[PDB]
């Protein structure tokens, strides 16, 4: 049952930077929301 | 702890998190923090 | 005591104690039937 | 700071009756007042094959059998609630704030899903009365 | 006495292909499965 | 009492009124065990 | 059939159903001479057929209510007094089980010690100085809108469901677990229990002392509640029984009954309140319907 | 003497076997029923 | 699980110490209503 295979892996790291938002949030409420810019503009809309 | 950002904001669905119930994690105590309600607890509401 | 049964006891996975203190069988969360299970002989142990 | 990564949610899976297998047992019609029907009933008549007797034996006449099936009715239900903040949520927006617009959406998204879920429920109720009266009529292996 | 079709069991209806679990026992093809996955996270138990 | 004593009930006769049809009515005056391991056991009597 | 749209016009029929409570049309000739803020509200014209609770403006002195302006949800209690200047005065559940005897020492003293004042220390020693208790402090309702003013306006819920307004965040009832109590063969036998308060006295050799119990049952049928708590305490009535003859003071009875109203059985809810550090248990019930009944005594 | 009976009971998985269209579902379009209460409305679904 | 178990006449006490068992009202009532014997045994058994 044992068979080498050819995967397709990663070999980086991801990447997460904060915008404006996120800074101005951790800086004066002491937190972050993880994908603030993309859950702001779906805020307000039908699909939230 | 606040709970309505989880009531209320964006949500990304995830397929098969949980293989077995949650039945049996709610009731037997496996997570640090849990807020269940059988009723719609209509709190979700008083943003101050 | 030199009378303990053997048959009963020796033979079997068994808590050395004689009054086997598994907390697989105490209700959760009530420490007085706890310790009525791990002391009182009013009531019986279960096997014998 | 204090992190707060994504949100995740669950999918409740759907089922419709004819995709699982307990359908070929089944065969379902419908019908759109059997709330006022009191019992339904089918009507089968056999005739039974008649051989030749032997010298001297007495001969059985011809022998016509006449049965009745019957009909069991059974009824499945599925309740939900909105509350009633949720109601004025509703649809009688207070003023155009945004924080009104945000639990607008929301309590309309709730109405829908919950809707949703009993409609599974419904399914999945008539799975379980169905797979409830097979078990109520089925006899043991040893006796069949 | 003659009869063909009866509209109360035979009825004109829509038709479609999906696949199935089977054995074959004598020439005889029969669906095989279990309902554990509508049974996988609700109340009830399965009734079997 | 003295039958009381040997078989070891140890607790007083039920009672006339709510006691009695409490009993009636049908009931448990016994505590469930503190401790249990393997389920339910009951064993009825004929002489013999 | 379609099912989903069936249950888009049942739920459009209840919110039409709700708006034909909520605002009535006007068959007045409607000129166009009103301002447009006269004219949307000639438009909606709302009426108070929509929240359908009853309640009640109370004001008192807030050196009474040490945990009950925080906590809000709670039993009250009018105390008429013959000071002409305040006639009614209102008094808090745990205020009045201080000096019940149910409660045990601690819980006594912890919450003593939150009522300890001038003005509390006066109010309780006119309760002891009254000669019964039922018909001189008397249930009143639950607690909603503490506002904590000089004179503090508490509302209160004669009847329905226990909130302010918005119909959010809906109160329930505290009652202090220790003085509550459930007797039936199957306690929380199938569906919502009605909830009851049982006045009890009692005596000590040299005075009366009442004790305050809430009740929890099945049993609608007030008849039944009282043969159920006659069985229950029948040994200190027998005490009674020899007390109320050898007594002058005007009372007739051991305890009397009376209904706070609904609840729900999955809405009990154990917890503790806090007011100054002390940790108090309580079991929470959550969501009452209020419906006072009679007093109903039994000797 | 005595006959000691006592009876026991066993967790069974247990399956089972049905030929095709052996019996059938003549059934209701679900109706829709609304109790509007003063907290809640609740939506109930039947189906015959 | 292989743990012997016994029973005794000690233990068998609170099922026959019963004052059901020696009561003899409701023997003595249907051995009273059953009905009496035939000729052939009625003379043998019946005569004392």
């Amino acid at each position: 049952y044992i068979s080498t295979q050819v995967v397709s892996a990663p070999i980086s790291y991801g990447h997460f930077i904060m915008g404006k938002e996120n800074a101005v949030t951790a800086i004066a409420y002491r937190a972050i929301m993880a994908d603030f810019t993309q859950f702001t503009v779906n805020a307000g809309t039908e699909q939230q | 702890e606040n709970w309505q950002a989880t009531e209320i904001l964006p949500k990304i669905e995830a397929p098969l998190n949980i293989f077995n119930d949650i039945k049996t994690y709610t009731a037997e105590q496996l997570f640090d923090n849990l807020r269940i309600y059988f009723g719609d607890d209509p709190s979700r509401y008083n943003i101050s | 005591t030199p009378v303990t049964t053997n048959i009963n006891f020796f033979k079997l996975p068994h808590n050395p104690r004689g009054r086997e203190s598994c907390m697989m069988g105490t209700d959760p969360h009530n420490e007085e039937a706890a310790r009525k299970a791990l002391y009182d002989h009013t009531q019986t142990d279960s096997d014998t | 700071f204090e992190a707060l990564l994504g949100i995740y949610c669950n999918k409740i899976e759907w089922i419709n009756f004819f995709t699982t297998p307990i359908a070929v047992a089944a065969n379902v019609i419908r019908f759109n007042d059997v709330s006022r029907m009191t019992l339904g009933k089918v009507l089968f008549f056999i005739q039974l094959p008649r051989v030749a007797t032997g010298n001297d034996v007495t001969a059985p006449k011809e022998t016509t059998i006449m049965v009745a099936k019957h009909s069991e009715k059974h009824p499945i239900n599925i309740s939900f609630d909105l509350s009633a903040a949720c109601l004025e949520h509703l649809e009688n927006t207070f003023k155009n704030t945004v924080i009104d617009q945000i639990l607008n959406i929301n309590a309309l998204h709730t109405v829908l899903r919950s809707l949703k879920n009993s409609a599974d429920s419904l399914e999945r109720g008539l799975i379980h009365a169905f797979m409830q009266t097979l078990l109520r009529k089925s006899p043991p292996q040893f006796i069949v | 006495d003659t009869n063909n079709k009866s509209e109360i069991f035979d009825k004109s209806r829509a038709y479609a292909d999906l696949k199935l679990n089977t054995l074959k026992l004598g020439d005889k093809l029969v669906a095989f499965d279990h309902l554990h996955k509508v049974y996988k996270n609700t109340d009830v138990n399965d009734p079997l | 009492t003295w039958i009381r004593h040997h078989v070891g009930i140890e607790k007083p006769n039920p009672s006339e009124g709510e006691a009695l049809n409490i009993i009636t009515f049908g009931g448990i005056n016994k505590n469930p065990p503190s401790i249990l391991l393997h389920g339910q056991q009951a064993i009825c009597e004929v002489i013999l | 059939m379609n099912s989903k749209s069936s249950a888009r016009a049942a739920i459009v029929d209840t919110v039409e159903a709700v708006k034909k409570r909520k605002y009535i049309s006007i068959e007045a000739g409607t000129l166009n001479n009103v301002v447009e803020k006269e004219r949307k509200f000639l438009k909606q014209f709302l009426s108070g057929r929509e929240n359908l609770r009853i309640a009640a403006r109370v004001f008192t002195p807030c050196e009474l209510l040490a945990p009950e302006l925080e906590n809000l949800g709670m039993l009250m209690y009018r105390f008429e007094t013959d000071v002409d200047n305040p006639k009614i005065l209102f008094v808090g559940l745990f205020f009045l089980c201080s000096n019940a005897f149910n409660v045990s020492a601690c819980v006594r003293t912890a919450l003593t010690t939150m009522y300890t004042n001038s003005m509390v220390d006066n109010v309780l020693s006119m309760i002891n100085t009254c000669k019964y208790l039922e018909d001189k402090v008397s249930l009143f309702g639950v607690t909603s809108l503490v506002s904590c003013g000089s004179s503090c306006l508490l509302s209160c819920v004669m009847q329905g469901n226990v909130y302010d307004a918005n119909k959010e965040n809906i109160h329930g009832l505290t009652v202090l677990k220790e003085i509550f109590l459930e007797p039936d063969w199957e306690p929380r036998q199938h569906s919502t229990q009605y909830v009851y308060v049982v006045h009890v006295y009692k005596e000590v050799l040299s005075k009366l002392q009442y004790g305050i119990y809430v009740v929890l049952t099945s049993f609608q049928n007030e008849d039944l509640v009282v043969d159920i708590l006659r069985q229950y305490f029948e040994k200190e009535r027998f005490l009674f029984l020899n007390y109320l003859i050898n007594s002058n003071t005007t009372l007739s009875y051991f305890g009397s009954v009376q209904r706070i109203g609904r609840c729900a059985t999955e809405d009990i809810k154990s917890g503790f309140l806090q007011y100054r550090g002390i940790t108090l248990p309580v079991i929470k019930l959550e969501n009452i319907f209020v419906d006072l009944s009679e007093k109903k005594v039994f000797v | 003497a005595a006959t000691l009976v006592r009876t026991d009971n066993f967790d069974v998985e247990c399956l089972l076997y049905s030929s095709r269209a052996a019996t059938s579902i003549i059934l209701d379009d679900p109706t829709v029923t609304a109790e509007a209460k003063d907290i809640v409305t609740t939506y109930n679904f039947t189906q015959h | 699980d292989q743990v012997v178990q016994r029973i005794d006449f000690a233990d068998i006490l609170p099922s026959v110490c019963h004052p059901i068992v020696h009561d003899s009202t409701i023997v003595e009532r249907l051995m009273k209503n059953e009905p009496l014997p035939t000729g052939h045994r009625f003379s043998q058994l019946c005569q004392l």
